């Protein structure tokens, strides 16, 4: 019901939040969610 | 249906991708559905008797056109064998005059009498590519166009890009009454309205579609009735100018009509001059299959065929200019002492000589040229010929031979994998014939019998014809997310086996 | 066996059964099997080359015509082209088989009005016909193998 | 060769995943497994 509710905050941010699995300090597979900033997202799509 | 659906299957196979194969393939049972429907209308079963006589003859056509088309390639054929007797004489049978010659002298009214029915067989292909593949062409057109108002906005929230002239050719046909004449969803516009009406404004989506908000209210209001008899000018007030050029742009923008066009152009000019139906016999390569693919082998390294002549023509021109700048004395090319015919005094005509006669020379440029023995440049000159002869004559030929090779290797392995991706992996869900193998037999029976494409083809011809009010709980959830374009019940790397696997076993 | 009854006829027909290598011998039966393995696309290829060859015959024929004298001598000329089946069969027997194609033949076009046009007849000639198509030919040959 | 190794590097991208390695044959036991997991969850981008 939250993410339901949340659909919009959640499809506004898709862009910009980022996720990534790390092999953490306790030996098990970690998501880590990020903030990719709009400037970086853009260098990152320029063609060369 | 078989044809087009191996076509299919090779074209998602060789080139599309796993997210969405699904689309593609609702996509091709939407077009067979429309496929049969045109055959069911062709299959063989003063105005109005007109009107009944102009609709035989034009299914006629349909269910024969390929018949015509090979019947046009041997017309052809024959017309050819007869032009291989043409002679040309001083006297008639200053001027050139070009006759036939033979014996028994009935070659030229049959020469004759094959070009006026080459001619007539090019119109019926026309008419009769017309009347039954040009249908499928304005249907995907009008389906695609659809799509993309609906579920992309693509004149609502979007714009085209302005480089890609199908999106704005495409405008004509928005505000046309008749948008949807081949398409079946004839709701497409109020749909378009009911999802982009808020936003984008109800009044502007009316005026981008040519609709009629009141006229939408009154046509639910009540029924309507018109019955127009069935005259000339009745039909032409009918007639929808902006929805026809529109139909008549896509058509003349389509190759294959673009084809049949230029072979009944040449087919005329052939009344012209006997030998314009010499062109024709360029129709072997679209007729004969095999011939196809061995020009296919060709044209899928085309650009890079391109590209190599033109690295040809400037490595000739770099040796053409060393040649001019050092070497003119060994271009005599003129017996006759008085006389001397130097190709390489200008560098044109340099040029020109080089790339005619060095490269289809065998062993290049110094065949040709002067011998430089006893010369203060020998060296500096059998250098340039040895160099010439293995890079033009050696090494480039040797590249468009290899680039044909390997297109013939290409063009095998994209076969090849089409074959083995449909042996050893499932259609629909994609898991391998491996794990089906446990059982006896068991990809072939779960490819034959639990997920048949063929099958789910048949479910949404049955879901389509079946009433609503009769649908069963499956049949309206997967009727639901075909209307919503949601493929999510196709199964994907699941299946009943798997599913069931420790109940089943 | 009635080759070899005719032998007794001719003793020149016991040639034709020296063909009996390929039968015989494995290894002589799998290089004619890669040539036999795209026999029919061989033969597509041969008619595609006399099609278009009977195409360059026909623009040869029309507007050529004066370059495909083959008599040195003044007082009897050989015109190769004055007919549409000598044309061919001049085209389809010499130009196939010279290396640069039919202009190593036919006269040179040099300080003529159709100079231009007939160079360009004469480069797609030797380009379509001696590279391209026997390079399609081998091509066929080389993937049969592979 | 030229051509092979363009049909390699192709053919690697599709089928395994560039960070952790695992075939894409596991991942597709989810639907779109494969695209969700080198999308979303293994994206080379988010680790940049
Ligand atoms: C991928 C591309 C494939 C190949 C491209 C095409 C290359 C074609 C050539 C191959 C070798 C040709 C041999 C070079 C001939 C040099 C002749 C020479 O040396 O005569 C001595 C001259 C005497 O002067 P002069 O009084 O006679 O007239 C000078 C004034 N004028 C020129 C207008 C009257 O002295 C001089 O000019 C001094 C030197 C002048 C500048 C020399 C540059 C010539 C270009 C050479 C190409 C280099 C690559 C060669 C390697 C083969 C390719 C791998
Ligand atoms: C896959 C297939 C591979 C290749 C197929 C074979 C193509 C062979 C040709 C290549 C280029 C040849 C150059 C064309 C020569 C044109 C000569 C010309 O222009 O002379 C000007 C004439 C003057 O008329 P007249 O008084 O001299 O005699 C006219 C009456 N008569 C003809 C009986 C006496 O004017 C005219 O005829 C007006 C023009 C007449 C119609 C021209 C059509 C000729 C065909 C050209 C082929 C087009 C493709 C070319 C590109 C290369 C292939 C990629
Ligand atoms: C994939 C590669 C494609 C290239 C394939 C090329 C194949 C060419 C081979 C054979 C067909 C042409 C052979 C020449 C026939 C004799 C011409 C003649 O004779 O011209 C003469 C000049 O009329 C013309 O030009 C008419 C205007 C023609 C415009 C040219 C149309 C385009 C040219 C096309 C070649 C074929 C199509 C190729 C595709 C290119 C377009 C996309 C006609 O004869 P006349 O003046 O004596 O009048 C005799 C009758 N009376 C006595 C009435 C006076
Ligand atoms: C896979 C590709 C297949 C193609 C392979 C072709 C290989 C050909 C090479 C060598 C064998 C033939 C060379 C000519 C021998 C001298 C002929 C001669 O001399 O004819 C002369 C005429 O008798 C005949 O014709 C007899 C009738 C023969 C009918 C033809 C049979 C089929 C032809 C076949 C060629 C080989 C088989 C090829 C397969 C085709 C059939 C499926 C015989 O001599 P004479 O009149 O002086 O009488 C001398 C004796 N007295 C003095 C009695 C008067
Ligand atoms: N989901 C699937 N549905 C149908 N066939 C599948 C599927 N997945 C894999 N296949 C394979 O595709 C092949 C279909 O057979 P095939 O195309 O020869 O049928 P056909 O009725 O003879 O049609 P055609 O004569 O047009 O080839 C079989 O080898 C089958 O195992
Ligand atoms: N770890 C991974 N991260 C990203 N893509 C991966 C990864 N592993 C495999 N892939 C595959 O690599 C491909 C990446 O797509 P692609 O390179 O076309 O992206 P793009 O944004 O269109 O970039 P470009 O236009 O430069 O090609 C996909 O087929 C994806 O499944
Ligand atoms: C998907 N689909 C069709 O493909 C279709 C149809 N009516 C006709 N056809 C062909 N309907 C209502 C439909 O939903
Ligand atoms: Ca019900
Ligand atoms: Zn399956
Ligand atoms: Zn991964």
């Amino acid at each position: 019901n939250f993410l339901e509710l949340a659909e919009s905050i959640l499809e506004y941010f898709r862009p910009y939040l980022g996720r990534i699995e790390i092999m953490g300090a306790s030996r098990r597979i970690e998501r880590i969610y990020f903030e990719i900033s709009e400037t970086n997202r853009a260098q990152w799509e320029m063609p060369q | 249906v078989k044809e087009s659906k191996r076509q299919f299957i090779f074209d998602v196979v060789n080139e599309g991708g796993e997210s969405e194969k699904m689309e593609m393939f609702v996509s091709f049972c939407e077009d067979t559905i429309f496929e049969m429907q045109i055959a069911a209308q062709i299959s063989e079963p003063f105005w109005g008797e007109l009107e009944v006589q102009r609709v035989k003859f034009l299914n006629y056509l349909s269910r024969n056109f390929y018949t015509l088309r090979f019947l046009a390639l041997f017309l052809a054929f024959a017309i050819n064998f007869i032009l291989l007797f043409y002679k040309v004489s001083d006297s008639p049978p200053n001027m050139v005059y070009y006759f036939l010659e033979e014996s028994t002298g009935y070659m030229e009214p049959a020469l004759r009498c094959l070009s006026l029915l080459h001619t007539l067989v090019a119109f019926l292909c026309i008419i009769g590519y017309n009347c039954l593949k040009v249908p499928l062409v304005i249907f995907k057109r009008e389906k695609e166009l659809a799509r993309k108002l609906e579920f992309d906005g693509l004149y609502i929230t979007e714009q085209p890009e302005d480089d890609d002239v199908k999106g704005q050719w495409d405008r004509l046909v928005l505000n046309t009454p008749s948008f949807p004449s081949n398409y079946w969803d004839k709701f497409v516009k109020r749909k378009v309205l009911d999802k982009h009406g808020d936003i984008f404004g109800r009044e502007r989506i009316a005026e981008l579609l040519g609709m009629d908000l009141a006229s939408l209210e009154i046509t639910a209001h009540n029924e309507r009735k018109p019955d127009p008899p069935p005259g000339l000018l009745t039909w032409i007030m009918s007639i929808d100018v902006k929805y026809q050029i529109w139909k008549f742009g896509v058509i003349f923008t389509d190759n294959s009509f673009l084809y049949l066009g230029w072979y009944m152009v040449m087919s005329l000019l052939g009344h012209y001059n006997n030998f314009f139906f010499a062109a024709h016999l360029l129709d072997i390569a679209m007729g004969v299959k095999t011939l196809r693919t061995i020009l296919s082998s060709v044209t899928h390294n085309g650009k890079q065929l391109v590209m190599t002549v033109g690295l040809l023509a400037v490595v000739v021109y770099l040796y053409t200019v060393v040649a001019f700048n050092f070497f003119r004395k060994f271009y005599n090319k003129s017996e006759d002492e008085d006389e001397p015919d130097m190709k390489c005094d200008d560098m044109m005509t340099c040029y020109l000589f080089h790339m005619y006669v060095g490269v289809r020379a065998g062993g290049g440029i110094g065949d040709e040229i002067e011998d430089p023995a006893g010369d203060e440049y020998e060296l500096y000159r059998v250098v340039f010929d040895i160099t010439f002869f293995f890079f033009v004559i050696v090494i480039l030929l040797a590249i468009i031979q290899g680039l044909i090779i390997d297109a013939f290797g290409e063009l095998r392995d994209q076969q090849e994998q089409v074959k083995e991706d449909m042996e050893t992996k499932c259609f629909i869900c994609g898991i391998g014939s491996d794990y089906f193998d446990t059982t006896p037999h068991g990809f072939e029976t779960h490819t034959l019998e639990e997920h048949n494409l063929a099958n789910y083809m048949f479910f949404l011809m049955y879901l389509i014809n079946k009433d609503e009010t009769e649908h069963t709980g499956q049949e309206s959830y997967v009727w639901k997310m075909y209307q919503e374009r949601c493929w999510d019940f196709f199964p994907a790397g699941d299946c009943f086996r798997k599913q069931y696997e420790d109940q089943l076993s």
